[PDB]
């Protein structure tokens, strides 16, 4: 604003630009995750409140077991939890040998790992707008203070250079830590938002974890 | 736990003060 | 249950009010 | 005075001012009632602790708490969830005392999760506030100097006396951006020191519990 | 220093009196926190050696009921612990085996109420040495905009109109470092001195729990 | 735990750049 | 380069231990970030191997078969299995003993495993914290030789006060470089070993659990 | 550089011999300490190399009686074990838990004081790397009122009359720092020393009590 | 004992300071 919009680092040492390039760059590739991980996350929840309704709808468990095998490449989230537990407990139930309670124990660890899986998958790019919002503001500092030694070394060889001609020079230079902050704010913003959204889900999942743990442990008796 | 990250705050007054401390003897 | 959001808006409003005192005060004393 | 210069002072500090105004008044919102909320809590666990803790029958102080089966909080819903399944499963047959007890420990571990998630909820958006805030703070000062710097870049002949108020208004945006800071990030620390060692009380009852119940279960052997 | 304080600012007045009121309170704290944490020690090895003294520990609690009303201390923790234990195991004879933990928890209660009456205001300290450095860098914020506002009314500046916005916030900066050095020195210095007297305390943990659990079990 | 707390210092800074302020010609 | 071959000595100095403490948080980095990829994978590929249902005694002496370096969740599990067998030995004890005899081996080996994934974070916090402190010294040493030069002549030339400026900026530039590192990697690798910690906690659990099903039944 | 501390206001000065007392007995203490952490940390291995040779305990015991006024560390807490777990095992013993949970308050009873023989100096370090940049700082703001009181008099200024007494006076901060930074990081390192010692003679009292309890009871 | 290490340990790092704060106004 209040500059030429047809004027920018381009002119400035090849440091203060390459540093402008890794700046903007985060900036856009924390908005390209911030918008990924707001879609994945709101369809994640969606899909983990419609099967916790039709798991508790009290239609019989091989219906749901026969037609999540129906869709078993494209299951995700809470059925996909109920899947890989009712995969295990029928496979060792069918080992009638196997203690009967320890069946449930092999089943909550074939769950156990689903969720990990399924909620690894929610997270994928997270750690990377931690790592933007607390990086940023001082690879922008760094570039502002190399664009200041290089705003007085272009004047070095003369005394006489009145501060008409480097206040350009500073001012060009304070952009590298204005874009470096403006990196930030929404990063480490929208980091713990996102981190509190997995919570969410993670709980939701454990919720689902118990419910189902009961009666299956039910079912393996009674 | 948490902390407020004071350096970037301090580091900018450092930059102004080194720019018009440069700038006393033009 | 729900009234934890009763006792925010109370919150929020308490708060608001200690502010806009906070800065009245404030912009008294620059006399 | 300040209020004839801030009038006039640039639309980026007006915004600046409006955001951390915004989270200063939030930020107090949730510390008062995130102190009041876990003043209430911490009373009503040691409250309910002796109660229990007093040698009356686990049996009947059960009994009676289903007449507010709705309305429980804290270490009396942490001992109902985990009583409620202990009686059911060791009134079911063909149940081991060690899988009843079992059973009890874990209907009674994802209650006390849900106290503490329930107790927790707004306590993040601190760590946001105490976060940004500086940050923000220190945009609004470094817009406001870059701004200065161009202006004083325009003229033919530079002296600071003419950016004197650019630079005071760009300043004063790094201290009420760490004033709104402070109050959030001292709070988000002392809350969760508190939140922990309430964390700490259920923790050591629910093994005060868990140990009683394995032993009268056993007993029945 | 009067001599510009008799002229500053109103918000100065109230950020002075506050600022001087927590090095004030601070010092208060110090020093009745440094007779508490020194008798509350002595009266710990003042209970111990009695205890080791080969005396029963029905002597000990019969002797200790002519003092209950102002007991402190290990000896605190020790009547809460046997009077519990008597309530359970011999003012009625049944479960030996379930006693041990009611004497625990009867320690438990006792320890928590007796390092809660050592802590009082030790946290106040911890947002004292946090805290004064900010309100210091506040009124100096202020002393800085009452020079700024004296710089605004000449055409050329000069020390001359500017040295009172200086003064201003260098006093308050060092009123804020003044408040703050004995707050950060003392609150580290007792927060030793009660982990060390809490991990005295808890030299009955095991100790007297196992006392307790022979004198049940036998 | 402890660390360093430097806070008083951006004083000194807003003071140090005020005398410049009060020198320019 | 000349204009450091002039540079005072205790901007030397800073130069020396704030570039050795670069290099020396990036060598953390990358050698932290081997050692937690390796061991993340060892415990993802060990304990599905475990669980199986491959039998627990055929497991454990291919395993003593593979002794040599055994550490991972292969250690820990060994750990609680060897003492498990052979506290069963003494058909004496109670299954109590029995199931404390595995779980006291196994909590003491997770230890162990622990503390030689952590072994170099505490340093990275160290330097990642105090770094751009040793920056702001060297940088208050820089304004006092601008300053000394200011106090000189009449009216100081630019290239007499620009060693003071120059030392003084530069030492704020390597403050910051010497920061990222730590700042970025210290927060991560801390949270990788607390989740590798939550996965053999989980495995302390699961494998004590059947161990105690075991005991009661044989 | 002497020509300032000749010079300048007592305050100033008497600052100055405070940070570099500071600094003078925290660089004492961090040699003194990492000297003999080294070689309580060599002990304990050397302990350890003993004790995992298959010497039988009421032999190895005999050793220690043969330098009784100089044992310490791990050697200090099995002998302070074993020395009460003859006498609980000598004569009346109850039951094999109430002879190794006796014994081991006897090691617990000697893991303080061992702890806290070393662990003494530490907490010194905590507040000199906490208050040195604030008492640095207030020699700094007293030496800007200091020079402002010198030209407040004078009917005008300039960098040429000031800037001298203000190089002085950030002198304060710059000592302040030098003698804070040193007491940062041995601080964090030396407290982690111990708290990896702490942990080492914990593993070693709790694993000894594996094998206590397995000759205590069979 | 400890009062004479901690005492020479005070001698050894004095010096060490002492040459430090010459070869700081040496160059």
């Amino acid at each position: 604003t209040d500059m030429n919009i047809l004027d920018l680092f381009l002119k400035a040492s090849l440091l203060v630009k390459l540093i402008m390039l890794i700046l903007i760059g985060f900036s856009i590739a924390s908005w390209a995750i911030i918008i990924q991980r707001t879609r994945i996350l709101n369809a994640a929840a969606r899909e983990a409140e419609a099967f916790e309704d039709k798991f508790w709808s009290g239609i019989e468990l091989s219906r749901l077991y026969q037609e999540s095998q129906g869709k078993r490449d494209n299951l995700t989230g809470s059925e996909q939890i109920f899947y890989s537990g009712f995969k295990e407990f029928v496979r060792l139930h069918r080992a009638n040998s196997h203690a009967p309670e320890a069946v449930v124990e092999g089943a909550s660890r074939a769950m156990r790992i689903s969720m990990n899986r399924e909620l690894e998958n929610l997270e994928t790019h997270i750690p990377f707008l931690g790592t933007v919002g607390s990086i940023s503001p001082y690879i922008g500092l760094f570039g502002t203070v190399w664009g200041i030694m290089h705003a007085f070394i272009a004047l070095g060889a003369v005394k006489q250079a009145t501060l008409q001609m480097v206040a350009p020079g500073i001012a060009e230079a304070l952009i590298a830590t204005a874009i470096g902050l403006f990196a930030a704010i929404p990063a480490v913003m929208a980091y713990n938002r996102l981190n509190q959204r997995v919570n969410k889900l993670e709980l939701n999942y454990d919720n689902f974890m118990e419910e189902f743990t009961a009666i299956l442990h039910r079912q393996a008796f009674t | 736990k948490s902390e407020i990250n004071i350096v970037p705050l301090l580091d900018v007054l450092l930059v102004l003060l080194l720019i018009f401390m440069a700038t006393a003897p033009i | 249950a729900t009234e934890q959001n009763d006792k925010l808006k109370r919150a929020i409003i308490i708060s608001a009010v200690l502010h806009v005192i906070l800065f009245a005060a404030l912009i008294w004393s620059s006399f």
